[PDB]
């Protein structure tokens, strides 16, 4: 739990591949920390597209933290167009999600000034 | 000085990317959680 | 403040060189491709 969060948050990909072995218990994969942020949230927050792709290939469900954000909210707040492109090719249903204040990902991408996003 | 400031920004961003690479490649053994 | 900005640039360039040295000297074992 604690090692996987660090490895995903800082893009250490081989550590993630080692930890995510014997795929049978998805409780470790879809469990958030104290702020309710799953590994997918962290990997997208720091903009590591390879880790996001690897986690999605195991299925990560697109949950929500203690402010209603999703992976796309974080990726857009940061401006990392590549992990956004990786996310937008899976379920294609998270594009129009809302947080606690009814903000979409577009709201954040525009508020922070990321033109390409 | 606006031109100088823009060049400074560009260099700082390249440096930030290098540092993130360092963190994602380094060795961590004794200080692991 | 132009003089100050030039000194800032000089220091940042020295720092960039040091970081590149770190990357080219470090140990990489578990995170190798």
């Amino acid at each position: 739990k604690s090692p996987l969060h660090f490895a995903a948050s800082y893009g250490r990909i081989n550590t993630c591949q080692r930890l995510l072995q014997d795929i049978s218990d998805t409780r470790l994969l879809n469990e958030g920390d104290l702020h309710g942020m799953t590994p997918l949230h962290l990997a997208a927050k720091n903009g590591h597209d390879k880790v996001v792709q690897l986690l999605l290939k195991k299925g990560a469900l697109f949950l929500s933290d203690h402010n209603g954000w999703t992976a796309l909210h974080h990726a857009s707040m940061g401006g990392y167009t590549q992990t956004m492109k990786v996310i937008l090719d899976t379920n294609l249903k998270c594009t129009d999600r809302l947080d606690e204040d009814g903000n979409t990902a577009l709201h954040f991408a525009a508020r922070e000034g990321h033109a390409k996003a | 000085q606006k031109y100088r400031l823009k060049d400074l920004t560009f260099l700082l961003e390249k440096q930030h990317e290098l540092i993130k690479l360092i963190i994602q490649k380094m060795e961590i053994i004794s200080e692991t959680e």
